[PDB]
């Protein structure tokens, strides 16, 4: 299409509206109610331009650019005097009731309303009457509410209800008394409620966790990082001030997470700021805990390791690829053990084999929204891979999108699309041990044990393809439900099969692979998604190694007398008594970690490792994409006694001091080169980000904005002499403002979005190739493996149906977005959001045991009689006890296990 | 707490039969609850939402959008005087002042005995016979300030 | 009409099924706007909708919908019963048929009369409304409601 803006010719997409087309061209049109991910509704009336009928037209008329298609031969003017006057008048009308709040408002300096007030040129107030006022609501521990600042742009309700499918936020009242919030005080129930603080263009919805230690956007030190709280790999911009992690902002990745995070990623960062974190190397000498610097810690550890007869290393899926590789190089490949249990390792390696050998394409997180039917087997996605659940909700809305496209409705006219679609949706079928949060939009939900969910998957695969193994013993009603799923999946152009390792069942993953293979054999464009457990579960699976049980066996038999545990608490993957006994038997325990864990009491040496905020590295997400995270700040800048290094730096220096008796702190690119030289399956992590020599016209990439303040005073109380700028030899970023963050700079790692005149998250428009698309020079992160040419065979190991044995209680896993992840559950703001510990019981089982809801019952696992209160689960099948995985005292390895003597305390 | 009565629930499902989407019975469900209890209390929002299968935020948005759905307690009789343009020409201000004097309450308020609540309302579609008022279900036209106390006695 | 077969199933034996409901409002002036009317009928807040699409293609619950005033639908049966030629020759004006017109507000006879299009406002004011009341002089008038 061809448009003429202010007498200048432009080539645009005709299927776009004029606002997103002009913003993609670099032109500035003020806007409030439009969002790239939410569509156009034409509410705020801010985006007025003057449209002319033809070239020889001087009158024109004011139109909404967001509601006007960018059709071929379209003549508009942005800088027309009447259009500018009307846009200024719209800002002025918004300003009549706006509170005098910018100094005490958390949005200030990051506020889209401030930016558009300045952009329209409105700075003189002639309104003299009263301003309307609203009372605020309590919205829970994450979101702070201030309705005075609302401009009634309806972005919050459109995102929360129409996009995120939330139910507890709405708009109330009428005329100028419209109110946006909950129907009563309470916590916002959506797992994606935290995106309101970026969706809202004003300071109505703000980050309460950031508000506690508030600082302005210009004062932040930003880095591009990867969220560490699950396996999805959403791109984040952590921002630090005064040595503490202050905020997690969304970093736009047009391939993975685009505009949105989940609440665990956004608000679960508080473990970085915990005061009990190790900051120096500490050696246990008898009952004394002496503090070492880096060099003598390396020398003492190297001497003791040299005296040892066999050193084993226990990695973790929390640690990066480089850290796990450095531990593997320190101890040797045959002495390296993954820190996860044997069953978890089997499930993770099966998921990896399905992903990189199954011949079925695995989609990125944005690509999930383009699928026409979804079958989720076993994986409680909202509690384990939440952003996948949000993308699945978008894929469900795809049917209304297609129906509206059949009626020649433009794809941005979202209200017309929703009106045409009504309650029609693409088919979604979820299976779990109980109800999920996707049940509101799912075409069907199967509440069954993991064996029965696997049998349902195998039956679906057999009915799709007769070469798949059959299932004997399916009831006719379950058969009818299976047939419903089969005709929904067979008639889909793009079916998607989602599973993962969190169900605790190998057979669930096998059944999902069988369904995907059966759909691939019929010629469908089938995709498969595997949800892993942790941020680098897939990287640890690719690297490989022995299980934690084998490492504990080596420690117990005395074959290994030295153990180096990297970033692993070891209690989530094995019983605490066995771990404690094996670690007490070992004459040397060294723990390299950034969190004070329970195994540090028996540790002979503790190395103060860096968390993700203080370290660089690579993590492989659930789709196999290698992504680099960069260090946010120097931990030694304020506290000069802090010796907190990257885990790979500690382990490389330990290996060098063990070999040549000399220290070697090395560089990140050297470790990455060693990884890609030694492990060819991880060769793609080299191209996840450019090396430390990368420059934009000779200059590095700035971590902090150009208006960063307090350089000669932030450390003045410690010393009036300003310290040296922290040097970054590892990456291409600099720990200063003296660098490049231009939106036109040829790079893919953007620490934060800022453009002149766009101080809010709307500056990501300037950083994109087209608005709502990808980053201008490509989204960061590369895929490790391509889709294989040939697939796997059908898995013939169809399990038998679940049978409740008397006196034995099968543990059904229950996951929680707030509580199941280890580091995020250590965050203090999550404790209020955390559910109270519980045990779920069937009504028949609770009546048989003579217990009601709330009564405290006790059970013994690995010789630990623990007591929990009972709540009644309607959807749980009898013979099962529902336990909250990943919580304190309940390890995630308990999923699929069995319970004895479960009786009332 | 709030519990929907059997008659209210049955009327709500009967209204749900009239449409292809049960959300379309939200206004009439709120009106049914208001007709039974004078107004719509806070628990009625959640009850109507549970019966209709729609979120409580949507029911509250509907209830607070429409002016004749009362989300605050009202008196036994709701006086609604027209304050629109033709009744302004015909002199609704004298009628309003007579109501002020007789009831001793401002518009939007309720009398101390809970007998009356005074409310302005938009044009009642009776402009040729103005000024107009609407007590609970009866519209009174050709109003004069002298006839207002006589009109208010027949609503006990 | 339902008891006499004018409404319901098989009206006049023609096989046409038509059910007529009465939806009572809850008091907002914006509900008369046709797309806001459709939103209110669906049980939502009565915000209007952007056009296009018009309700004829996707209106109530996404279906084809036609919204018409009471007086238009009341003009329909006389057109169908007496014919097009009678309706065109009601008056010699560009707007065909009769219209309910009136005058209100401190006139001698405020009311409503069915008049052909092209009737002057002076004819309605004096010959039908009786002019202004005694002691009052004409100052202004609004032709078609508060929004004119
Ligand atoms: C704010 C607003 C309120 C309206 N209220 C009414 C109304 O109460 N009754 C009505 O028939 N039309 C009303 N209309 C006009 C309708 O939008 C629509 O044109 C009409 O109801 C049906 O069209 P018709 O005149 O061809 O029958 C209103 C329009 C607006 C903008
Ligand atoms: S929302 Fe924006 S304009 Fe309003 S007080 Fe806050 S910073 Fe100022
Ligand atoms: S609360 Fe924020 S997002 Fe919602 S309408 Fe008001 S300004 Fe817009
Ligand atoms: S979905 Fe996972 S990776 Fe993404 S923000 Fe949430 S916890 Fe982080
Ligand atoms: S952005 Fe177009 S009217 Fe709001
Ligand atoms: S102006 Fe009062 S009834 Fe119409
Ligand atoms: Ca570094």
């Amino acid at each position: 299409a061809t448009i003429h803006v202010d007498g200048k010719e432009y080539e645009v997409n005709g299927a776009d509206n004029l606002l997103e087309a002009c913003l993609s061209l670099g032109l500035d049109i003020p806007y409030f109610c439009w969002h790239p991910a939410l569509g156009s509704v034409g509410a705020c009336r801010q985006c007025a331009v003057k449209q002319y009928q033809n070239a020889e037209d001087t009158r024109g008329r004011l139109v909404m650019s967001c509601m006007t298609p960018a059709s071929d031969g379209t003549f508009i003017s942005i800088d027309d005097e009447e259009a500018k006057q009307f846009r200024e008048s719209v800002v002025e009308w918004l300003m009549t009731n706006h509170p005098h709040d910018c100094p005490v408002c958390e949005e200030g300096g990051n506020c889209h309303l401030q930016d558009m007030t300045v952009m329209t040129g409105h700075s003189f107030r002639r309104y003299r009457f009263t301003k309307r006022t609203h009372r605020n609501q309590d919205l829970g521990p994450f979101i702070s509410h201030e309705m005075n600042r609302c401009i009634a742009c309806y972005r919050c309700v459109r995102y929360y209800k129409d996009y995120a499918d939330g139910t507890d936020l709405g708009v109330y009242g009428a005329h100028d008394n419209v109110y946006f919030g909950r129907p009563e005080d309470g916590t916002l129930e959506s797992e994606f409620s935290g995106n309101l603080v970026e969706i809202c263009p004003t300071g109505v919805f703000t980050d309460k966790t950031h508000s506690e230690r508030y600082n302005r956007k210009w004062d932040m030190q930003f880095a591009p990082s990867i969220c560490q709280q699950c396996s999805i790999g959403c791109n984040i911009s952590p921002g630090e001030r005064y040595g503490e992690l202050r905020r997690i902002e969304n970093r736009y990745n047009g391939t993975v997470n685009h505009y949105f995070l989940c609440d665990r990623g956004r608000f679960g960062y508080g473990y970085v700021n915990l005061k009990d974190r190790p900051r120096q190397p500490v050696q246990r000498r008898g009952d004394d805990f002496i503090t070492l610097n880096a060099e003598q810690a390396m020398q003492g550890a190297a001497d003791i390791l040299r005296q040892s007869k066999k050193v084993i290393g226990i990695g973790s899926p929390r640690a990066s690829v480089e850290s796990n590789f450095a531990l593997r190089e320190l101890v040797g490949e045959e002495n390296f053990y993954t820190g996860i249990a044997h069953g978890e390792q089997e499930r993770l390696q099966l998921a990896l084999k399905v992903l990189r050998e199954g011949g079925i394409y695995t989609p990125a997180l944005r690509e999930i929204e383009s699928y026409d039917a979804v079958l989720v087997l076993g994986e409680d996605v909202t509690q384990t891979g939440a952003r996948v659940a949000l993308a699945v909700r978008q894929a469900v809305k795809g049917k209304a999108r297609e129906m509206a496209a059949a009626q020649k409705v433009a794809d941005w006219q979202i209200a017309a699309i929703l009106n045409i679609g009504q309650r029609a949706k693409h088919p979604l079928f979820v299976t779990n041990v109980d109800d999920t949060r996707l049940d509101d939009i799912a075409a069907w939900t199967y509440r069954a044990p993991v064996e029965d969910q696997a049998r349902l998957g195998f039956a679906i695969a057999h009915a799709l393809d007769n070469s798949a193994p059959a299932v004997d013993g399916i009831e006719p009603e379950l058969q009818s439900k299976i047939d419903v799923i089969v005709q929904a999946l067979a008639g889909a152009k793009k079916p998607l099969i989602i599973s993962g390792t969190n169900a605790g069942s190998l057979e669930v993953i096998q059944a999902a692979a069988n369904v995907a293979k059966a759909l691939k054999g019929r010629g469908a464009d089938v995709g498969i998604t595997m949800i892993a457990r942790s941020v680098n579960s897939m990287g640890l699976g690719i690297m490989g190694g022995g299980s934690l049980e084998e490492a504990l066996t080596e420690l117990e038999t005395g074959r290994a007398d030295a153990v180096v545990v990297l970033e692993n608490d070891l209690h989530r993957h094995a019983s605490a008594i066995r771990v404690n006994a094996a670690l007490a038997k070992a004459p040397l325990v060294m723990v390299v970690d950034h969190q004070r864990t329970a195994i540090m009491e028996n540790a002979h040496l503790v190395l103060s490792a860096a968390s993700f905020a203080e370290s660089d590295g690579t993590v492989i997400n659930n789709e196999g994409r290698a992504q680099r995270f960069f260090q946010v700040y120097d931990p030694a800048y304020y506290d000069s006694k802090t010796v907190m290094l990257e885990s790979w730096r500690w382990l490389h220096s330990l290996h060098s001091t063990l070999l040549s008796r000399e220290v070697d702190w090395t560089q990140l690119d050297h470790v990455i080169d060693a990884v890609v030289a030694k492990i060819p399956e991880l060769a793609g992590i080299k191209d996840a980000a450019p090396d430390a020599t990368f420059r934009i016209r000779g200059q590095k990439l700035a971590r902090e904005p150009h208006r960063y303040s307090g350089r000669t005073a932030m450390r003045a109380n410690i010393s009036v002499h300003e310290p040296r700028q922290p040097q970054d030899i590892d990456t291409m970023f600099t720990f200063s403002m003296e660098g490049n963050n231009q939106p036109t700079a040829h790079r893919s790692q953007v620490p934060f979005a800022w453009a002149p005149g766009w101080n809010s998250p709307q500056a990501w428009n300037k950083f994109q190739d087209e608005v709502g698309g990808k980053l201008r020079f490509g989204d960061p992160g590369v895929r490790l493996f391509e889709t294989s040419e040939n697939g796997l065979d059908y898995f013939t190991s169809v399990p038998a149906r679940f049978q409740p044995q008397d006196g034995k209680w099968r543990i059904a896993p229950y996951y929680h977005l707030f509580g199941s992840d280890e580091l995020s559950q250590r965050a203090p703001v999550f404790q209020s959001r955390m559910p109270q510990p519980y045990i779920k019981l069937n009504p028949a089982d609770a009546a048989k045991l003579g217990v009601n809801a709330g009564t405290r019952v006790s059970f013994s696992y690995d010789g630990n009689t623990v007591t929990l209160p009972v709540e009644i689960a309607e959807g749980l099948t009898a013979g099962q006890v529902g336990l909250p995985m990943g919580m304190s005292g309940i390890a995630p390895v308990l999923a699929g296990a069995h319970l004895e003597d479960l009786k009332e305390a | 707490a709030f519990e929907l009565s059997a008659a209210e629930r049955e009327a709500i499902e009967h209204e749900m039969h009239h449409y292809e989407d049960p959300r379309a019975a939200s206004i009439e469900a709120l009106k049914i609850v208001q007709k039974q209890r004078g107004w719509v209390p806070d628990g009625a929002i959640h009850a109507i939402a549970d019966v209709l299968g729609i979120p409580a935020s949507d029911v509250e948005g509907v209830a607070t959008f429409y002016s004749q759905i009362f989300r605050q307690p009202v008196g036994r009789h709701v006086i609604r005087y027209c304050d629109s343009v033709v009744c302004h020409i015909n002199g609704y201000q004298g009628i309003q002042a007579a109501l002020e004097k007789k009831l001793n309450i401002k518009p939007g308020q309720t009398t101390f005995d809970g007998r009356f609540t005074l409310l302005p309302t938009c044009c009642l579609g009776n402009c040729d016979k103005g000024p107009n008022m609407m007590i609970d279900e009866d519209t009174h036209a050709h109003l004069t300030p002298e006839a207002i106390p006589e009109l208010l006695e027949r609503y006990k | 009409a339902t008891e006499a077969g004018l409404l319901g199933k098989n009206i006049m034996g023609t096989g046409f099924d038509f059910e007529l409901f009465v939806h009572t409002g809850a008091g907002r002036y914006i509900c008369g706007e046709e797309t806001a009317l459709i939103n209110s009928l669906e049980g939502r807040r009565a915000n209007p909708r952007s056009k296009p699409p018009f309700p004829a293609t996707s209106g109530a619950w996404g279906k084809p919908t036609c919204v018409n005033n009471v007086e238009t639908l009341c003009n329909v049966p006389a057109i169908l019963a007496n014919g097009v030629e009678w309706y065109q020759n009601i008056s010699k004006s560009k707007d065909a048929g009769t219209k309910l017109m009136g005058f209100s507000g401190r006139v001698k006879n405020p009311g409503l009369w069915e008049l052909p299009f092209g009737t002057t406002a002076r004819e309605i004011l004096e010959d039908y409304a009786g002019g202004m009341r005694d002691g009052l002089k004409f100052k202004a008038w609004q032709p078609g409601g508060a929004g004119t």
